């Protein structure tokens, strides 16, 4: 027994506030989310096949206030269908109320809402770019490890009324056949190789041919070739992704045949960038919805 | 009513519109060396794990 819409109540009670107000939910209530949540996704697809119409967001990666103000622009839950793309933890201040508040929607709402694995929610990653810390400083390192597994069940990409894929990362050298997708078993770490491993991490890049080297030190960069070639032998109209943070907030790539979609505006302190969430109608014409950076 | 299951993609280009230089060319170039210098993640991967090990082995 666990109060969901008094969870989302009160994650949704500082709506208005000064950005940064936090909200304390109780540990019981925490894991309790991380269990369901878990269970739903174990029981759903590895790689979601999905129907339009549906919002997709990109990066979030703690910026709480920021996603409220996507839900304020799209309709909070269930007014619109939402996909994310994954990396909801770290660089930001409110990684719990981010993660809290999207895992609460998807215990909610199983079949309209919607959440793919990034490379962020991983342990390799989370112990040292925010998460670990906010869960050792808010609570304890017990809660980080109950993420862990949480994390470690989540799809990894999603194929939208069989015309657009979505992962996090981009394609994977390995990428053959979606059904190798559909073999990997779960829960599972990412590998420092392999299929998943680029599906999460890999990069478009303008200059490469075929596939080259990533500055990141993990995965690949593919070029515009890669994705004509992919999308004409799997029959799909476009490639959708997150993981690097672009300027508008959104960006294309390959005569628009991928776009990269941000949704954190302002990036973690750093920059001052856009947010973009896209919009897929039933048709799958595709918009954009903006957060423009602070003035 | 659910959308999990298991016609053509266009863009509105009115919603695209509504959304070179050497200053805009020096703009972009800063741009994406502050990203290239941002993420370091693959960097300290096996340093993460050595930490998840020994705190492991803490029990």
């Amino acid at each position: 027994k666990l109060n969901i819409d008094s969870i989302i109540q009160r994650l949704l009670e500082v709506r208005g506030s000064k950005p940064g107000k936090n909200v304390q939910l109780q540990e019981n209530e925490i894991r309790g989310l991380c269990l369901k949540s878990r269970e739903i996704f174990l029981s759903q697809p590895i790689l979601l096949e999905l129907e339009a119409p549906l919002k997709i967001c990109g990066d979030i990666h703690g910026q709480y206030y920021d996603l409220l103000r996507l839900f304020e622009y799209g309709g909070f839950p269930p007014e619109s269908n939402y996909l994310f793309l994954g990396d909801y933890v770290d660089r930001g201040k409110q990684s719990l109320e981010t993660i809290c508040l999207l895992l609460a929607y998807k215990i909610k709402y199983p079949e309209n809402f919607f959440l793919l694995r990034g490379n962020h929610e991983c342990a390799s990653i989370n112990r040292i770019y925010g998460f670990y810390d906010e869960c050792k400083r808010r609570y304890n390192i017990k809660l980080w490890k109950t993420f862990t597994d949480c994390f470690n069940c989540l799809p990894i990409a999603a194929i939208v009324d069989e015309k657009i894929f979505c992962c996090h990362g981009g394609l994977s050298p390995d990428l053959q056949s979606m059904e190798q997708i559909r073999r990997i078993m779960r829960p599972t770490d990412v590998p420092d190789q392999g299929l998943l491993c680029d599906l999460l991490w890999s990069d478009p890049d303008k200059d490469v041919l075929g596939w080259g080297e990533n500055d990141r030190g993990v995965s690949f960069t593919f070029g515009a070739e890669v994705v004509a070639k992919f999308l004409h032998k799997h029959d799909l109209d476009l490639i959708c992704r997150a993981h690097q943070v672009v300027e508008d907030g959104y960006e294309f790539f390959a005569k628009r045949q991928l776009v990269t979609l941000f949704s954190a505006p302002n990036y973690c302190g750093e920059f001052d960038n856009a947010g973009a969430m896209m919009s897929v109608d039933e048709t799958l014409m595709c918009s954009f919805q903006i957060l423009k950076p602070a003035e | 009513k659910g959308i999990l299951k298991n016609k053509s993609q266009k863009w509105d280009e009115m919603n695209i519109l509504a959304t070179l230089s050497p200053e805009e060319r020096e703009k972009k170039r800063q741009f994406e060396m502050k990203r290239k210098l941002h993420y370091n993640e693959g960097l300290n991967i096996k340093l993460a794990r050595q930490l998840i090990s020994k705190d492991l082995h803490d029990d």
